C-alpha cells in the first residue's frame, strides 16, 4: 500500500522479489493504464512479459512496436513534406491532397496515449495514411491471408525504394548549380536490400507474408528494368548476388531453397520473353550456384549436387545462356561480350563440379 | 408406408447387387425386374416419387441392362418410345436439372459395338431446348464467345442481349469448340416484348460443355473448400458417369468414332485439361487423409472426409478408365503425355528426390494407407464397403495397353529412355506382388487376385518375346528375373498355394471363371 | 487435488449480479457451461484413474515372473510396445500418465532382455520361411527406435527422457547380434592346391547383409537426426541431476559402441562441441583433487561412469588420437590424487579411483599397431585425410 | 511477430487494386 500510494515503479520491482509475481503484473498493467506516452506502456507491458497473462501483454507489445512505426513515419510526414511529395511525383502532377496537419497532430496526439487494434491500427492509421510496410507488419500479426493484397503491398513497397527511370529530359550542358542527390545504382540495391531483409527477419517462414518467389521475380524484374536503360559503367556497381546473399546472410534462407525458387522464377515467369532479361536471371542463378558450392560441405550435400535434377538444369542453363549469347554475340560490345564469355567458362566450371560430386562414388 | 419399414426397391439393388452374379439364367432375372420397375412407373408417375428412390431406380434400371447383356439392351432399343423410365430420363424438368440419370442409363446400355453405336446415335437425336419458364442463362464462357464472335459491344448484364439482331445472323449453328454445333433460335411470342433467344443443343454437346466448360469452374472451386458442397458432390456424379460413358465409347464404337473422340479431344487440348484436374486432385487426396489425427461434429466431419476422399478416388478412377481405352487406340500420345506432365520418369532417383503427389506409386502408397488403417475400429456393427483397390486395379490397366504394342514403340521413342520408362512400369507391378499379404487382408480377395493376374499376363507378354531377338525386353526381363528374389518370389508362391487351399475347399461347384483364369496366369 | 465448478456459489453470484444479463435464461446457460466442463474434468479424472490401475495391474504381470516367459508372446508384446510408444511421445501428455506408460514400456523391454537372454527370439518366424514375418518384425522394432527417438526429441521433461535412454539401452541390447562361433584354423595346409578359393565370395555376401541391414537401419535412423540427438544427449549428460546423468552417460557409452556404423560422427561431434576437454575438466577437478576422500559414494558413480565413457572412447582408433589432442594423460598427471600414498584405512577407495585411470592409460597405448599394410593401389584421389598413427 | 492468440486482422481487401493502393482520389 505505502509504495502503490508513493512509487508505484519501485512498487511492482519489492513485488517481483517477494515472488508476488501476479500483484506485480497488476500494479504493471495499471502504469500501462495510467501512462502518458507509448514507451512507458511497452516498457511497462515488457515487464509483464519477464513476470494468459504474458500472451495479453505480449500482445500489447506487438501493437504498441507497430503503433509507434505509424507515429514515427506520420512525423516523417511532418518534418520532411517536399520528399513526400516529390518521391510520389515524377508520373503525374495528380496533386491529390497533402495530408491535413491537423488531423495528423491528432492521429499522433491519439497514438501516443493508448494502444489500439489491430483493426482500428489497419483501418484508420496504416490504411488512410498509405504505410504499406506496416500494413504489412499488421497483415502478418493478423495472419491475413490475402495472397493477392500481399503481393500488391510487396509490389508497392519496392516500388518505394526503386526512384522511377528517368525520362529523356535535354542535354542544356550549363545547368552547374544543382545537387539534387544521383542515388548509385548501388544505393538503390542497398536501399531495396536492406528493405527486404528486414521484413524478412520477423516474417520468415510465413510464405504468407513474406512470398519469397514472387518477392525474387518482381525484384530482380524491377533492378533489370532501372539497370536496363543505364550505362556500362553503372551496370559495375550492381552485385550478381544482390539479393540472394542477404536472403540467407540475414533471413537465413537456405542456398538450397533459394537455387530452386530461382528455377521456379526463370522456368514460371516472364524471363523466356526477352533475351537481356534471360541472361540476367541466369547470370544470377548461376552466381547462387556459385555461392552453394562454397558452401557444400558433406558427402550428403555432394551426393544432393550430383542428382539428376540439378545437373541437368544447369546443363538446361548453361545451353540456354550459349544459344542467346551466339544469338547476341554480333550486337553486344566487346566487354559485355566477355563478360558473358568469363561467365560461360564459370557455367562449364559448375557443370564439371556437379560431375565430379557425381562419381566420388566409383571411389 | 413400406419404404418406411422394409424398401421394396433397395430389396432389389441388393437382388441385383447380391444375389445373381454366378448364376446361369441372370438375364432372364433381369428381363423380369425391368418390366417390374416399367409397370411400376406406368401407375406412379417418378415425378411423384421421393427422388431418392427415383435415384435407386436409376442404379437399378443400369443394373439390368450391364447384368442382363444385349438380351434387355436389343428389347430397349425397340420398345423406347414406351419404357417410362426411360421416357422419363429423357423429359425436359429430369434433363434441366439431373441428365447424370439418362447419361447413366446411357453408360449401362454399352455392352457391345452395336449397342456402343446405338447410344453414339441417340446422345445426338436428344436435343435439350429450355422451353420450361425458368430463364436458365448461356454458360458464361460461351455468353462470352458468342458476345466477341458477333460484335455484341453493348451489353445489359442480366444474361439478355437488348440489340437488333439480323435473323438471317442467327438462322446458323455456330463451333463453341472444333466439331461441337450448337444452334440457336429465336423465341417470337407474339407479345413484342423481349425477343429471347433459345439455344437447342444435343446430349452430345451437353458432355462437350461438362469436359470443356463446367468442370474447369468446378476445379477452381475445388481449389478454395476443405469439404464439398451439394452441388459439388453432384457435379462429381456426373462427371464420372460422363467419364466412364465416353470410357466405354472409346472400348466399344468401332474405328471411325473411337477417332473421332480422340481428334475431339485432341484438337480442343482436353486431354491436358484432365491431366491438370488429375495431378489438383492427387494434391488434394494427400489433404483429405493428412488431415485425419492418428458430441455429434466429430462423426459428421470423419465421414464427410471419407466421403470426399471416395469421390476424388472415382474421379481419378474415371481418368484412367478413360485413359486406359484411349491408349488401347492410341498408345504413343498418352505414355508422352503422362511423362510431358510430370506423372511418370524413366529414373527411379527421380521419383525418390521429387516424392510428386499424384505419380502413380504415391496414388498406390495412398490406397494401399486408407485400406490399411480402416482395421483397427473393430468396435461399431455399420455396414461400412470392404475396401478395394480400384485406382492400382486401373492403373495396372493403362501400363497393360503400354505392353501389349511394345513391338511397336521401337521405332517411336529413344530405346534408352523406353527401357527406363519400361523399368518404373515393372518396378510398380513388382510392388503390387511383394505387397500382397498387406492387400489380401482386405476380404475383397477376388479384386485384387484378378489385379494380380492382369499383372502376371503382362509380365508373361514381357518375358515370352524377350526370349526373341529383341534386346529392349531381353534387358528387361533380366531386370523381372533380378527381381524375383526372396519376398517377390514368396508372394508369388503365397498365391499360388491359397489358390491350392481355395481350390481344396471350393469344390462346391461354384467355382468362379476368375479362380481358374488367375491360375492360367 | 482436482477442482470443479462450485454451481452453487456460482448460482448465487449470478443471481447477485444478474445487472449483467438480458434474462436468466442466460444465468441458467451460463451454468450448464459450468455443468458440461464439470462433466468433461470428471471423464478427464477417470481416464487417468484407468490409465494409473491398467499400468500397476500389467507391470505386477510382469515383474513377478507369474507368467512363464517361454510362453510370453514376443508377438503381443511387441505390438502393445508399438501402440504406446506413440502416446509415450505425444506433446498433449500429462507427465503423470507419460511416466506411467514409460515405466510400463521399460518393464516390456526388460522382460524382453530376459527372454533373449534364456531363449531365442522369434522362433515361430523362423519356423516360417516368410521372408515376410520378419520383415513385420523389424517393422515394428524400428517402430519402436524411432518411437523412443522422437519422444527425447520433444520432451523437456528429465525423468521422460532418462526413461527414454533407459530404453534405448534395452533396445540397442536386444537389436545387438550374439557372437558368430570361432573359425578353427587347419595350421598344417601348405601344399599346392588351387581350386577352392573362389566359392568363399557367396557366404558372407549373405550374412554379412543380414546382420547388415540391422545395424545400418539403426545407422540410417541416427544419421538422420544425430545433429539434435547427440546434442541433446550431450547437454543432458551435464545438465541432469545424478541418477539420470549415470542413465545419459550410459545411452552415450551404448551409441558410441555403435557410432563406427554412422562413421565415429557422434564421436567427432562430441569434440566439434568441446564435450570430452569439458568432460576431462569435470572430472580431474571434482574426483582427482586433494578432496577425493571426501566423495558423496552416490556421485562416485557418476566418477565411474565418466571413466567408462572415456575407456568406451579409447577403443577407438580416433578415439585415441582425440584423448591425445585433450592432453588426457598429462591433465590427469597434474591432478592431485595421484602424489597421495594410500594408507590402511583408506586403501579401497583410492584402488576405486586409481583402477579406471589405469584402464585408460593402458587403453590408450593398444591402437598403435595397424601401420603395415601400405600396399601401394594408386588410382583414385578420395582425399579423407584420416590421422594414421 | 506471430503469436497463437493474437486478434486476427478481419479486414476485407478483394475490393483493393494497385491503384487504389497508389493513390490519393
Amino acid at each position: 500500500e505505502f509504495l502503490f500510494a508513493n512509487d508505484i515503479d519501485l512498487c511492482w520491482k519489492v513485488l517481483a522479489k517477494h515472488q508476488e509475481l501476479l500483484k506485480a503484473v497488476h500494479v504493471l498493467f495499471q502504469i500501462a493504464e495510467r501512462s502518458t506516452t507509448l514507451d512507458e506502456k511497452i516498457l511497462a507491458y515488457t515487464n509483464c512479459t519477464m513476470i494468459d497473462a504474458y500472451i495479453q501483454a505480449k500482445n500489447q507489445i506487438t501493437f504498441a512496436n507497430i503503433q509507434k512505426q505509424i507515429v514515427l513515419q506520420l512525423e516523417n510526414y511532418l518534418n520532411n513534406p517536399n520528399e513526400s511529395n516529390n518521391r510520389n511525383n515524377s508520373s503525374n502532377n495528380n496533386g491529390g491532397q497533402p495530408f491535413d496537419i491537423n488531423q495528423i497532430k491528432e492521429s499522433i496526439s491519439n497514438l501516443n496515449k493508448t494502444i489500439f487494434d489491430i483493426t482500428t491500427l489497419f483501418t484508420d492509421y496504416a490504411r488512410k495514411y498509405y504505410l504499406h510496410e506496416q500494413m504489412l507488419y499488421l497483415c502478418h500479426i493478423g495472419n491475413h491471408s490475402d495472397q493477392n493484397f500481399i503481393q500488391i503491398l510487396w509490389k508497392i513497397i519496392i516500388d518505394k525504394e526503386i526512384p522511377p527511370p528517368s525520362s529523356n529530359l535535354s542535354l542544356d550542358d550549363n545547368a552547374e548549380n544543382d545537387d539534387g542527390l544521383k542515388i548509385s545504382v548501388g544505393g538503390v540495391i542497398e536501399s531495396l536490400v536492406s528493405k527486404i531483409s528486414n521484413i524478412g527477419y520477423d516474417f520468415y517462414p510465413n510464405e504468407i507474408t513474406f512470398p519469397v518467389e514472387f518477392i525474387i521475380n518482381y525484384g530482380e524484374r524491377a533492378i533489370f528494368n532501372f539497370s536496363r536503360n543505364k550505362s556500362e559503367a553503372e551496370k559495375k556497381e550492381i552485385s550478381p548476388n544482390w539479393l540472394t546473399s542477404s536472403l540467407h546472410d540475414h533471413v537465413k534462407i537456405d542456398y538450397w531453397i533459394l537455387v530452386d525458387y530461382y528455377n521456379n522464377t526463370i522456368e514460371k515467369g516472364s524471363w523466356k520473353e526477352e533475351d537481356e532479361s534471360l541472361i540476367y536471371i541466369t547470370s544470377v542463378y548461376f552466381y547462387l550456384v556459385e555461392s552453394l558450392i562454397n558452401t557444400i560441405q558433406t558427402a550428403t550435400e555432394r551426393r544432393l549436387f550430383s542428382s539428376k535434377q540439378i545437373l541437368q538444369s544447369l546443363e538446361n542453363r548453361e545451353s540456354t545462356f550459349k544459344s542467346i549469347f551466339n544469338r547476341q554475340r554480333s550486337s553486344l560490345n566487346q566487354e559485355t561480350i566477355k563478360k558473358l564469355e568469363q561467365l560461360l567458362i564459370k557455367f562449364e566450371k559448375i557443370i564439371s563440379i556437379s560431375k565430379s560430386f557425381k562419381d566420388f562414388r566409383g571411389y | 408406408k413400406a419404404s418406411s419399414q422394409y424398401d421394396p426397391i433397395d430389396y432389389i439393388f441388393n437382388c441385383l447387387s447380391n444375389g445373381f452374379n454366378d448364376s446361369t439364367y441372370l438375364a432372364g432375372y433381369c428381363d423380369c425386374i425391368h418390366i417390374f420397375l416399367n409397370r411400376f412407373s406406368e401407375v406412379i408417375s417418378l415425378t411423384d416419387v421421393s427422388e431418392q428412390h427415383v435415384d435407386r431406380i436409376i442404379d437399378i434400371y443400369c443394373m439390368l441392362h450391364e447384368k442382363g447383356g444385349e438380351v434387355l439392351s436389343s428389347i430397349l432399343w425397340s420398345e423406347r418410345s414406351n419404357d417410362p423410365v426411360y421416357q422419363f430420363s429423357i423429359s425436359p424438368d429430369c434433363l434441366n436439372r439431373n441428365p447424370d440419370r439418362v447419361l447413366s442409363i446411357l453408360k449401362s446400355i454399352i455392352i457391345n459395338d452395336t449397342s456402343s453405336q446405338a447410344v453414339f446415335n441417340e446422345l445426338i437425336l436428344i436435343n435439350i431446348n429450355n422451353q420450361s419458364s425458368s430463364k436458365q442463362i448461356i454458360s458464361f464462357n460461351d455468353f462470352n464467345k458468342v458476345k466477341e464472335v458477333l460484335d455484341i459491344t453493348n451489353d445489359d448484364g442480366n444474361g439478355t442481349i437488348s440489340g437488333v439482331m439480323k435473323r438471317d445472323i442467327i438462322s446458323q449453328s455456330f463451333r463453341l469448340y472444333k466439331s461441337q454445333f450448337k444452334s440457336f433460335s429465336v423465341i417470337n411470342d407474339g407479345s413484342g416484348g423481349d425477343g429471347g433467344i433459345e439455344i437447342v443443343f444435343t446430349l452430345h454437346d451437353l458432355i462437350i460443355d461438362l469436359v470443356a466448360i463446367e468442370f474447369n469452374s468446378f476445379l477452381d472451386s475445388l481449389g478454395q473448400q476443405a469439404f464439398f458442397d451439394q452441388r459439388t458432390i453432384e457435379v462429381s456424379k456426373a462427371y464420372i458417369v460422363v467419364l466412364d460413358l465416353i470410357s466405354k465409347l472409346v472400348n466399344f464404337t468401332p474405328d471411325s468414332y473411337s477417332k473421332y473422340f480422340w481428334q475431339l479431344f485432341e484438337n480442343n487440348r482436353i486431354l491436358e485439361s484432365i491431366i491438370q484436374v488429375y495431378l489438383r486432385l492427387c494434391n488434394q487426396q494427400n489433404f483429405t487423409v493428412n488431415s485425419i489425427p492418428t458430441q455429434p461434429t466429430l462423426m459428421s466431419s470423419y465421414s464427410t472426409a471419407h466421403y470426399n476422399f471416395n469421390i476424388i478416388t472415382n474421379v481419378i478412377t474415371s481418368i484412367l478408365s478413360l485413359f486406359t481405352s484411349f491408349s488401347k487406340m492410341n498408345p504413343l500420345p498418352i505414355l508422352n503425355l503422362l511423362i510431358e506432365k510430370g506423372i511418370w520418369s524413366s529414373s527411379p532417383t527421380v521419383l525418390i528426390s521429387l516424392f510428386k503427389r499424384g505419380s502413380f506409386n504415391h496414388l498406390y502408397d495412398v490406397e494401399k494407407r486408407s485400406s490399411t488403417t480402416s482395421s483397427t475400429s473393430s468396435t461399431s456393427s455399420s455396414s461400412l464397403s470392404s475396401s478395394t483397390f480400384p485406382l492400382t486395379k486401373s492403373i495396372v490397366k493403362l501400363f497393360n495397353t503400354f505392353i501389349n504394342p511394345l513391338n511397336q514403340f521401337e521405332k517411336c521413342i529413344d530405346r534408352s529412355q523406353y527401357i527406363g520408362y519400361l523399368e518404373s512400369f515393372i518396378s510398380f507391378h513388382l510392388q503390387v506382388i511383394s505387397d500382397y499379404p498387406i492387400i489380401s487382408g482386405n476380404n475383397n480377395h477376388n479384386e485384387t487376385w484378378e489385379m494380380i493376374s492382369e499383372i502376371f499376363s503382362a509380365l508373361d507378354f514381357i518375358l515370352n518375346k524377350s526370349q526373341s531377338r529383341n534386346s529392349i525386353l531381353k534387358s528387361l526381363a533380366f531386370k523381372i528375373i533380378c527381381s524375383f528374389s526372396g519376398g517377390i518370389l514368396q508372394c508369388t508362391l503365397s498365391s499360388l498355394l491359397d489358390l491350392e487351399v481355395l481350390q481344396n475347399t471350393n469344390k462346391s461347384i461354384d467355382r468362379t471363371s476368375s479362380i481358374d483364369n488367375i491360375l492360367k496366369s | 487435488t482436482s477442482q470443479l465448478l462450485d454451481i452453487i456459489k456460482i448460482r448465487e453470484v449470478l443471481k447477485n449480479d444478474f445487472n449483467r444479463f438480458s434474462n436468466e435464461f442466460e444465468i441458467e446457460r451460463e451454468l450448464e457451461e459450468c455443468c458440461l466442463i464439470n462433466s468433461s474434468i470428471q471423464l478427464y479424472n477417470s481416464k487417468l484413474k484407468a490409465l494409473d490401475g491398467w499400468k500397476s495391474f500389467i507391470n505386477i504381470s510382469l515383474a513377478q515372473n507369474t507368467i512363464e516367459i517361454d510362453t510370453l508372446d514376443e508377438s503381443l508384446l511387441l505390438s502393445l510396445l508399438q501402440r504406446i510408444v506413440i502416446d509415450f511421445s505425444n506433446e498433449r501428455n500429462p507427465i503423470e500418465s507419460t511416466l506411467s506408460i514409460g515405466y510400463t514400456i521399460l518393464t516390456i523391454l526388460f522382460t524382453l532382455k530376459l527372454k533373449k537372454d534364456s531363449y531365442q527370439l522369434f522362433i515361430n518366424s523362423s519356423l516360417t520361411t516368410n521372408s515376410t514375418d520378419s520383415n513385420v518384425i523389424e517393422q515394428k522394432m524400428k517402430s519402436i527406435f524411432e518411437g523412443l527417438l522422437q519422444t527425447v526429441l520433444k520432451s523437456p521433461h528429465q525423468a521422460i527422457r532418462g526413461i527414454s535412454y533407459t530404453c534405448l539401452i534395452q533396445y540397442l541390447d536386444l537389436s545387438a547380434t550374439t557372437p558368430t562361433t570361432p573359425s578353427l584354423s587347419p595350421l598344417s595346409t601348405s601344399i599346392n592346391n588351387v581350386v577352392e578359393m573362389n566359392n568363399k565370395s557367396k557366404n558372407k555376401n549373405n550374412q554379412d547383409k543380414e546382420q547388415g541391414y540391422g545395424n545400418l537401419n539403426i545407422g540410417l535412423i541416427i544419421s538422420k537426426i544425430e545433429d539434435k540427438f547427440i546434442r541433446i544427449l550431450s547437454s543432458d549428460c551435464n545438465s541432469f541431476s545424478r541418477g539420470w546423468r549415470i542413465t545419459a552417460i550410459s545411452c552415450m557409452q551404448s551409441i558410441l559402441s555403435i557410432d563406427n556404423l554412422c562413421g565415429h560422427r557422434s564421436l567427432m561431434f562430441l569434440q566439434n562441441k568441446g564435450f570430452i576437454i569439458n568432460m576431462i575438466n569435470d572430472t580431474c577437478s571434482k574426483y582427482l583433487s586433494d578432496n577425493w576422500e571426501n566423495i558423496d559414494p552416490k556421485d562416485l558413480h557418476v566418477y565411474k561412469s565418466q571413466m567408462s565413457l572415456l575407456l568406451k572412447i579409447s577403443q577407438q582408433m580416433d578415439g585415441v588420437h582425440l584423448l591425445m589432442n585433450n592432453n588426457v594423460i598429462g591433465s590427469f598427471v597434474k591432478s592431485p590424487f595421484l602424489n597421495y600414498i594410500p594408507t590402511d584405512k583408506i586403501f579401497g577407495k583410492f584402488i576405486e579411483i586409481l583402477l579406471p585411470i589405469l584402464q585408460l592409460f593402458a587403453s590408450l597405448c593398444c591402437y598403435c599397431n595397424n601401420t603395415s599394410k601400405n600396399n601401394g593401389n594408386i588410382n583414385n584421389n578420395n582425399n579423407v585425410g584420416g590421422t594414421v598413427l | 511477430f506471430i503469436t497463437k492468440h493474437s486478434k486476427s486482422l478481419n479486414i476485407n481487401t478483394t475490393n483493393e487494386t494497385e491503384d487504389t493502393l497508389r493513390s490519393l482520389n
